[PDB]
């Protein structure tokens, strides 16, 4: 019973999170059967602090799918966006 | 598991 939520983060100057998972990754601490990308840490006073939470699964960023991608590709993409990052996340209600 | 650095 999850839902897809759209969250806008304004880099200031970063997003303010750490992520894990991906194809060929070593899993994640939330859903071990899922090779997707998960938020593992959010800076407490950072740009994502009232918007994202550990456990969120990132499935899209500025229109780019995060399904079936490797962690390195997700990291490079998120770092390359300069300002607005519009995420679709899957979150437990 | 492997965590990215901060971004």
């Amino acid at each position: 019973g999850s839902m897809e939520i759209r969250v806008r983060v304004e880099k200031d100057p970063e997003i303010g999170f750490r992520i894990a998972g991906g194809v060929g990754g070593r899993g994640n601490p939330f859903r071990p059967d899922d090779d997707g990308i998960f938020v593992t840490r959010v800076s407490p006073e950072g740009p994502a602090s009232k918007l994202l939470q550990p456990g969120d699964k990132i499935i899209q960023a500025n229109g780019y799918s995060f399904i079936n991608i490797e962690l390195g590709q997700a990291i490079s993409l998120l770092k390359t966006f300069q300002n607005t990052v519009e995420l679709i996340i899957v979150r437990e209600v | 598991y492997y965590e990215s650095d901060w971004l």
